RNA sequence: UCUCAGGAUAGCAAGAGCAAGUACGCAGUUUUAUUAGGUAAAGCGAAUGAUUAGAGGACUCGGGGUUCCAAGAAUCUCGACCUAUUCUCAAACUUUAAAUUGGUAAGAGCCGCGGAGUUUACUUAAAUGAACUCUCGGGAAGAAUGCAGUGCUCUUAGUGGGCCAUUUUUGGUAAGCAGAACUGGCGAUGAGGGAUGAACCUAACGUUGAGAUAAGGCGCCCAAAUGCACGCUCAUCAGAUACCAC
RNA sequence: CUGUUAAACCAUAACGCAGGCGUCCUAAGUGUAGCUCAGUGAGAACGGAAAUCUCACGUAGAACAAAAGGGUAAAAGCUACAUUGAUUUUGAUUUUCAGUAGGAAUACAAACCGCGAAAGCGUGGCCUAUCGAUCCUUUAACUUUACAAGUUUUAAGCUAGAGGUGUCAGAAAAGUUACCACAGGGAUAACUGGCUUGUGGCAGCCAAGAGUUCAUAUCGACGUUGCUUUUUGAUCCUUCGAUGUCGGCUCUUCCUAUCAUUGUGAAGCAGAAUUCACAACGUGUCGGAUUGUUCACCCGCUAAUAGGGAACGUGAGCUGGGUUUAG
RNA sequence: GUUGUCGGCCAUACUAAGGUGAAAACACCGGAUCCCAUUCGAACUCCGAAGUUAAGCGCCUUAAGGCUGGGUUAGUACUAAGGUGGGGGACCGCUUGGGAAGUCCCAGUGUCGAUAGCCU
């Protein structure tokens, strides 16, 4: 037996023959990575603040409070 | 100009005269239209796509060639890309650059004489 | 390459700068980094922890989260001809303020000035840049310098 | 027997150097660079006559001893030890190596040394008085048969081995800005600390 | 290694810091009864000569030690695991401190 | 992967579809803005490692020979220490340091320590900060060029022994040898040219006529100059050209 | 796993270079404080090259378990002291990447602590190596089950460690065959042919020298440019649904690096003999011992007893001694 | 103009041998009962006020060493794209682009701060 080890050469062509794939830029992004404290302090900032929309039974329990 | 190092063996540019350029456009002259491609023969052509940028007229396009004035970009892709001939003169060698008695380069007022040789 | 290991290959682009040997460098430590800021990435050898994998060693990424030791960056690897996005941490001492925003800013706030006044006075101001355009016309009248081929010389 | 040298000619390899990675590198044959008088004052040999070789290769060390032991024979005989100074520039740094079941692994131990030496690289120096540089001359050119391929023989109009021309070096007689040890000649800068300078002793 | 036989550390219970006897871990044995045990004797019944591989070729000279520990207060187990070695010594504090002294 | 003639697995490929084909979007391109890098080179009177030449030296560290007389002093010879230099070098040296090249960017999802909000172990002495909301002020569209390849789903074939050229490369004396890098190509590919011939030169193929060409040619085999002008050459072994046959 | 090959992001092959890992450490982890090491000059009983004590100078040239590279000076080094953060929960991130697992390491959020005045620093060793699934067993912790109902004893579970697979994504595994067999392979050896030419063979260049005198009549050291493919090696292109693999015998033809014969040039050519060179194969180049022999060695004649090629010329031309089935 | 305190950059700040020193500070300086400290009150700590710019320290001096910046070096070395270019080759060179480093030259030799002060 013989073999041709490590060959990179079809490689990068093949890459770019559909071109290369960029993510979509999306306005909200995931929380991985975002520490527990602020993660904490936005739920809350949210909950409580009135000129953001809630669903009805939220905002009973919002306006009670 | 920078766009062009990459391409200067592949191919000869160079400054043409206003006369060149109408010469063109009137025997190679033809028109992107709607993604066609149509051969420049009324101006109702010019007026369609470009006339409201203000180009009426084949003399008009010309002018803004010329010029280089406030539309060229339209003008220019209004412009299907030139399929020329066969030169009646050879060319000298495609190896070579213009400047070694090659072809590839800038010709600079030269390149006149090329298409003066394909039309 | 038979070996694989996150410092593989490091040597000189983690060594110390010339005559950087200990820098403390208290600036980094006083940098403030906000959400949304473009960070350049740098590493230090005298720093060990949060240390980020070499690849990424002077890359641009964009701040996502700050943590109290260390700030949360975006950046992308291509991968097999596509992107992926890579959420990297790391610790102050690797990371820097990059300027491609803040360039952005200054000339955008100079520009739009310049807009409102002349909106002011009815002149449309264009703020696009035009590149290197060729040279005007011009007259020459100078001291002529006549210079001739040299002959070949050896010297030994 | 010994490889014929027109095995390692061409410099196909990067540079094998006696290293601490390198175990059991024999000697090269030429153990000396300088011969003639060498005690002599830039000033007593005036002229220089270089080899300069004109090609790109690798020399062997053996080579370099065969040339030089024959121009020293030549020089010495033909006109006195006490009027040439004779010095090898080049200096056999390169080990070349030789394979001696199959080609399982090929690297090999080392062979001998040789000179890397490249296109216009001086080889020899003769220093001597006007009267013997034809002599010296023919003698470095029949050592450039000890060699490779291509060599040139030169007379440059500096002084000696030192760096300057002999009009600069007269000049600098003159004007007494010349200090002389050996071979070298060193010049009198503006920039010295006047603690140096001969006239505050 | 020299591991001490009095350790502080956390206990769950007392959700502090307890002393903890320190001691290596010892696997007992496997109960005639386990499933495992059955099946394996089930199989090896009758004819079929052996059933399970038997395990030819060990590679390891170090085993990682188990330290096992006791709280005092509460009387809670708890067991880390430790990196390979081949010696493992514990040792009273009193020794420990006193070879210090004398070292 | 008991895996090396095989399998899966991504990649490459076809068909069927979804979505408003954010064109203020896209790009194997430049430009502009902000930035990385330690290779080529160079450098070793600069660190690390080698390494030749001669001289000096108040002050020196020892050896030897000299001499005298005597044990000291005077003095030749060595090196080591500086003194000022000097020869030649490093892929597992490096201060310096390219070309080619890598990140990130070039605006309506913009800019502005102007406002009013929301936060029950988020931040601060601090309405301090921070993050998000509704406001206030300003903002010709914020480089060139191109778009007959918009993004994404779904199902799935074949493939998984490669080979060659330019340039760069490692082992090897070397090989039509054995290995690697970027771009191609050959395999999967015909046409004209290198007489000839996989990977060279031109050039990429539906059936057909005309014209003008590329590569290469125009004494005859052979379409087309025994054209028109220059320089050089007589071989009792002339010469006749890329890859090519030394 | 480190430094190189590797060609300034990353990536990159070879039974390519130079080396290192299956451990070691209750401190060599963690923290606080103070100190500055290697080395150099001058100085002090025994004291001597070298023991301790001093001062001045010391960019780091020392030290930091282990290989290398990087990192470190009121420290990461040295000294002293204190302490178990070599701890509790989860999840995420980076490297290799099928962007599975595993190994490492990093950043968070909850705890419970240690050191320090305090800020601060501690989820092991300055950083880059030091490691291991399914089933089974064992252990820790838990108002899980034994399915008519219960109590026991016993037995099953869920989460997580340890017992291990070094062929390290992880089968329980000794030989022989010339008595041999099948599927295939020119993806691969043994013969020819091809590339190469080191090794072999054959020529030159320089000229130190030898030639009593004189380098080059005849040679040629130290070096160096080539040629050849009758040595050997290297490679593996063609042939594994077969190109019959040594030698001799027989016969034909070619080469010239000519042994003899023809005509010459040269000499350290008196003659004789010999040596060097040129045109040159036209013709010739033999008989036996021993050996299967190619070769080798001997006995002889001879003008001479040249060296080679032709699938290492020549098995549907022989022969079958050698080589290599089965005794 | 000058000072202490805490500094960002970290030699244009360092190294060597010197000159100079208003004021106020800073220091050297005096002393060990007290908190603290060592083999030693040297240092560390504490309490002070007889002296002194001699130290440290500011500022300057050297055809100074070093460091920083420009010049030469040099369109040299290296390098991007093309080549049915040359050469037996090693290699060199033609067309279109980028473009270094040491010897030797010349210049520079700390800068930006917040805070409280001295010079009435
Ligand atoms: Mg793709
Ligand atoms: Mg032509
Ligand atoms: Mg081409
Ligand atoms: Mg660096
Ligand atoms: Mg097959
Ligand atoms: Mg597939
Ligand atoms: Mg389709
Ligand atoms: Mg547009
Ligand atoms: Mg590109
Ligand atoms: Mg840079
Ligand atoms: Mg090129
Ligand atoms: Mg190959
Ligand atoms: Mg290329
Ligand atoms: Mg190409
Ligand atoms: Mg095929
Ligand atoms: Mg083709
Ligand atoms: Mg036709
Ligand atoms: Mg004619
Ligand atoms: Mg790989
Ligand atoms: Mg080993
Ligand atoms: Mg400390
Ligand atoms: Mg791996
Ligand atoms: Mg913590
Ligand atoms: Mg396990
Ligand atoms: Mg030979
Ligand atoms: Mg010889
Ligand atoms: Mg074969
Ligand atoms: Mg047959
Ligand atoms: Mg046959
Ligand atoms: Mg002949
Ligand atoms: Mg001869
Ligand atoms: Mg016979
Ligand atoms: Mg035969
Ligand atoms: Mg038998
Ligand atoms: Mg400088
Ligand atoms: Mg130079
Ligand atoms: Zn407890």
């Amino acid at each position: 037996a013989k073999s041709k080890n490590s060959t990179n050469k079809n490689q990068i062509s093949k890459s770019h023959r559909n071109g290369i794939k960029k993510p979509k830029d999306h306005r909200h992004i995931s929380t991985k990575g975002v520490n527990p404290r602020f993660l904490r302090n936005r739920r809350r900032a949210i909950k409580n603040d009135p000129s953001i929309k809630k669903s009805k039974n939220l905002e009973k329990k919002v306006n009670k409070e | 100009l920078n766009m062009i190092k990459r391409v200067l063996p592949f191919i000869t540019f160079g400054y043409p005269t206003r006369n060149t350029i109408s010469k063109l456009i009137y025997k190679r002259g033809f028109a992107k239209v709607n993604g066609q491609r149509i051969p420049l023969t009324d101006n109702t052509i010019v007026e369609k796509s470009l006339g409201k940028f203000g180009i009426t007229c084949v003399e008009d396009l010309i002018h803004e060639i010329t010029t280089v004035g406030p539309h060229f970009k339209e003008a220019n892709n209004f412009l299907w890309p030139f399929k020329l001939d066969t030169p009646r003169g050879g060319f000298r060698n495609k190896r070579h650059a213009y400047h070694q008695g090659g072809d590839w380069g800038n010709r600079e007022v030269y390149i006149n004489d090329l298409v003066k040789a394909m039309l | 390459t038979h070996s694989y290991g996150y410092r593989r290959q490091t040597r000189k682009k983690f060594a110390k700068a010339y005559k950087t040997k200990g820098h403390v460098r208290i600036s980094r430590y006083l940098t403030t980094y906000k959400v949304g800021e473009y960070v350049d990435i740098m590493v230090d050898g005298s720093q060990h922890k949060g240390m980020p994998y070499k690849l990424y060693h002077g890359r641009t990424g964009k701040v996502f989260n700050v943590n109290p030791r260390s700030i949360g960056v975006i950046v992308h690897r291509i991968v097999n001809g596509r992107y992926i996005e890579k959420r990297l941490h790391v610790k102050i001492e690797h990371v820097r303020p990059s300027n491609v925003k803040t360039a952005l800013s200054k000339r955008y706030q100079a520009n739009d000035q310049a807009k409102a006044e002349g909106n002011k006075a009815g002149k449309r101001v264009s703020t696009k840049r035009n590149p290197g355009q060729p040279l005007e016309a011009v007259q020459v009248q100078g001291a002529v310098n006549f210079q001739h081929p040299k002959v070949f010389r050896e010297i030994f | 027997g010994r490889r014929p040298a027109r095995c390692y000619r061409q410099p196909k390899g990067k540079p094998y150097p006696k290293s601490r990675y390198n175990r059991g590198v024999p000697d090269a044959r030429i153990r000396i660079y300088d011969s003639g008088r060498k005690k002599a004052t830039v000033e007593e040999f005036p002229y220089v006559v270089h080899i300069v070789s004109d090609e790109k290769e690798q020399i062997t060390s053996e080579a370099l001893e065969a040339a030089r032991i024959a121009a020293n024979k030549n020089l010495i005989k033909f006109i006195s030890k006490d009027a040439f100074h004779l010095r090898c520039r080049v200096h056999p740094w390169h080990v070349l190596r030789i394979n001696k079941s199959g080609m399982r692994g090929a690297f090999g131990k080392a062979l001998g040394k040789a000179a890397r030496v490249d296109i216009g690289s001086i080889l020899f120096s003769v220093r001597v008085k006007e009267p013997h540089v034809k002599y010296a001359i023919d003698a470095l050119t029949r050592a450039k048969a000890k060699f490779p391929g291509r060599q040139k023989v030169v007379t440059s109009q500096k002084w000696g081995f030192t760096k300057l021309t002999r009009a600069q070096y007269s000049r600098l007689r003159n004007q007494k800005k010349l200090v002389t040890d050996g071979s070298n000649v060193k010049v009198i800068g503006e920039r010295g600390p006047l603690s140096r300078l001969e006239l505050f002793r | 290694v020299q591991v001490p036989k009095t350790r502080k550390t956390y206990c769950k219970k007392c959700n502090s810091h307890t002393n903890h006897k320190v001691s290596q871990y010892k696997k007992s044995k496997e109960s005639t009864h386990a499933q495992g045990r059955r099946r394996y004797d089930m199989k090896q019944s009758g004819f079929g000569g052996q059933t399970k591989p038997i395990f030819r070729k060990k590679a390891k000279t170090t085993k990682k030690v188990a330290l096992k520990f006791d709280c005092t207060t509460c009387k809670t187990k708890r067991v880390i695991p430790i990196k390979r070695c081949k010696t493992i010594v514990f040792m009273d504090i009193t020794q420990i401190k006193k070879a210090k002294v004398n070292k």
